[PDB]
């Protein structure tokens, strides 16, 4: 059920650098000189995919090679963009993440993931009608990482991405939407 | 005579992408006879020329005080860059240098809990909510309260305390009108610490 | 060179009839060349000769540090007597005097509350009890924990904080084994403050 | 039902100075050179009356002229003597007190007394069988100050006295057991 995801520039935190083909994104060292608007995530290095789904089964892959922090998943079209907020199904996000050498699911409170083989690429699967978001380890033969079930999508969904801050210097590598 | 102190930026100015972290050199005991002070700044020994150096404020002791504030890059603080200020003045038999950087250390995210008022207070005009933040390293942390996004005026934090397992804790106290704590209403303790996912967590609750 | 600091006694040593309150003068930056320091003590300008003056401890900076401790009368502290130490040393172009007394101020006894652990902690190895002490003036206060008269090892107090009505508050945190917080067991926060009847109150509770 | 109370030296905090007739007591400025024993209140300027009652009605008066702090009442023979404790019926004390310009009853928590005419002498009335301790303002024509009722005496009672600390200097005056 692969689907071709591209990034929506208008939603990107103004510090992100998005390739021309809109298939890659990296955190830049400076504010990036794009105009402000209401869609654009203000406080975190996040960005949405241009696509919006309201039914069916969708699958896509993301390359996280060499990255020390990121968030990935899907989220409601109507999620909060400005100010401080947490990723949780209550707030409209079904995500997992890598943060300081742990993998977590974005439940509230968060759930510790048990991943044997650290992934360099992740597959995200949404089944709208079944109310399911699942995450898969492609490096490890597509083994399951996490499944959100009974989800209350309550509207259109968008692919969701957090490139991570790179205050450390260890997280410059980009997220890449993977060669279908 | 004169003396120099160097101060880190606020942890919140560093973590929050839109804010501006600053490192500060403060030279005290500058005599009114010899007011001119030259201050040079360096990041990893690379001289920079961006500091705001404020009209050498006057002080009681009948001395002058020189405050120089270097705005820095978020990445430079967290990556462990060295920030150095070099201070010249006639009364100094030789320049004074001060250096500061963010120290390496373990990073442990705080556990954050909100506690409801104690029972006996339940019949008073105001009640007191308590945010308890434990288990964190390093000690730099920012805590505040809100209620549906309106940031609260009347809370006070304690300073952090070295707990017995070598981590830090602190408490934050919020005074609210009893009336509020009953009808509807939501109160939230927000904490910013470098160990927390996306730098922040908020813990919430209300009327049980 | 040398400098003098004067320190009050502990409020608990003053309030508790059997303990011994002491006022302390500390002279730092005594050079190793000129180690001898003469320290004179006075209560309301009446010279006294009872101070223990401790073998001028050695310090890193390669300086000496002189610590002189004057034991005082409980009544003398609370009545507002002036305690003065006078310091002579070759390198001093003239004697240094420091004075301290208990300042007048309003006296407001603290309200003391104990808070049970937060819910989520209820399933952890240790839990955390919180003593919240609010509304007190002046800020001097002593807080500790016990459980049936056995004084607890593992609690930490915050320093007092100037609250917004001009009174002080603080918190005291006690870590205990979850096991304990269930079966029987009693925990008590004891507070000593000059505003409290007989100087002390203890607040108690356990397993709800 | 007046009764002639004298103080039990052996119970007196070692800083108290008790007259030869054992009818007055004042807080001294120094430890007082009396031998320690298990009966003697260690931490506070307290002392008991020599008398012990287990039945009947007893009444006595105490002069508190010029004093800025004191506790008065009755208490069980078996009350705690050493260390830190609070005066409350749970701990075996039925008392009232003057502390920092307020009059309180020693309930727990304590109860604010409403006294129109500050007293220079107080009458204490115990009715053992009725389970009653009451306090009376003699300066104000014996008007009632406070009545403890349903008391659980649970043993012999002793007249109880706290002269007050005098760290301030404003409370040197003694307690006097009043000319019957
Ligand atoms: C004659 O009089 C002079 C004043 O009388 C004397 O000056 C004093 O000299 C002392 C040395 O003998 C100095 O002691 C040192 O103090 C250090 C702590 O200083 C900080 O805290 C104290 C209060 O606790 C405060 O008074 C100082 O101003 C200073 O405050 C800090 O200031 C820094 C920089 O401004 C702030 O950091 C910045 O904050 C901004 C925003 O505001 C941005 O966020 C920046 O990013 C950030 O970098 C900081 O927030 C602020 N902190 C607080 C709590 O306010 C201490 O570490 C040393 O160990 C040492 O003890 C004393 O500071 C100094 N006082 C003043 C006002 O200058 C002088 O000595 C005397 N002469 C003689 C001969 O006796
Ligand atoms: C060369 O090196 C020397 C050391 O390197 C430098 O000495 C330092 O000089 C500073 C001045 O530039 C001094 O700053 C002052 O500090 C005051 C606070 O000092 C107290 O707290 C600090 C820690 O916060 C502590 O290091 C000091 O020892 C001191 O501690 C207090 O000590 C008193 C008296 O001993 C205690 O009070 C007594 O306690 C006993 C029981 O223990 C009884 O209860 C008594 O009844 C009671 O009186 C008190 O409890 C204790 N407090 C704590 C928290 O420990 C501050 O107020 C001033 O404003 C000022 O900032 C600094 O103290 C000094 N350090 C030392 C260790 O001497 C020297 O300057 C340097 N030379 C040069 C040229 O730079
Ligand atoms: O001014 C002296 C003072 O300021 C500096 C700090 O390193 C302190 O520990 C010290 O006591
Ligand atoms: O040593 C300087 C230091 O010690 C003294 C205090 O009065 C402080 O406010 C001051 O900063
Ligand atoms: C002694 C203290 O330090 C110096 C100045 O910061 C202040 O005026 C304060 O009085
Ligand atoms: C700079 C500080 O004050 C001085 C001494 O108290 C200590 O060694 C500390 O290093």
């Amino acid at each position: 059920h692969m689907v071709h995801i591209t990034l929506d520039r208008n939603t990107a935190n103004s510090w992100l650098i998005i390739s021309k083909d809109r298939r890659q994104v990296r955190m830049g060292d400076t504010h990036q000189n794009v105009s402000d608007n209401k869609e654009r995530f203000s406080n975190y290095p996040m960005v949405l995919g241009a696509q919006r789904f309201s039914s069916g089964k969708m699958y896509w892959e993301v390359d996280v090679t060499q990255k020390e922090a990121w968030d990935l998943g899907v989220c409601r079209d109507s999620v909060q963009r400005k100010g401080q907020f947490s990723l949780s199904p209550e707030n409209g996000f079904w995500t997992i993440w890598l943060w300081q050498k742990s993998y977590e699911a974005g439940t509230s409170p968060q759930t510790t993931l048990h991943i044997q083989v650290p992934p360099c690429q992740i597959g995200i699967f949404v089944d709208y009608e079944a109310g399911v978001v699942s995450f898969y380890n492609i490096t490890d033969h597509g083994s399951l990482i996490y499944t959100f079930s009974e989800c209350v999508f309550a509207g259109p969904l968008r692919p969701f991405f957090n490139v991570g801050f790179n205050y450390s210097g260890g997280n410059a590598a980009p997220l890449k939407l993977c060669p279908l | 005579g004169p003396s120099v102190f160097i101060f880190p930026p606020k942890i919140k100015d560093v973590l929050m992408i839109s804010l501006s972290p600053i490192v500060t050199c403060v030279v005290v005991d500058v005599s009114e006879d010899d007011p001119d002070v030259q201050i040079s700044w360096f990041v990893n020994n690379v001289e920079v020329h961006t500091a705001q150096t404020q009209t050498h404020r006057e002080d009681y002791n009948s001395t002058l005080r020189v405050v120089s504030a270097l705005p820095i890059q978020h990445q430079d603080w967290m990556s462990g860059k060295e920030f150095k200020c070099k201070v010249n003045n006639k009364d100094l038999p030789a320049p004074i240098e001060r250096t500061i950087s963010k120290p390496k250390g373990s990073v442990r995210a705080p556990q954050v809990y909100v506690l409801p008022p104690p029972e006996e207070e339940m019949t008073k005009k105001q009640v007191t909510l308590t945010c308890m933040v434990t288990d964190f390293m390093p000690e730099d942390i920012y805590v505040e309260w809100t209620n549906n996004g309106k940031t609260e005026l009347n809370y006070k934090n304690t300073e952090p305390v070295l707990d017995s397992d070598g981590s830090y804790f602190m408490y934050s106290k919020l005074r609210v009108e009893k009336k509020n704590w009953v009808e509807r209403n939501s109160y939230s303790c927000s904490v910013v610490h470098e160990g927390l996912h996306n730098h922040h967590t908020t813990k919430s609750f209300s009327r049980s």
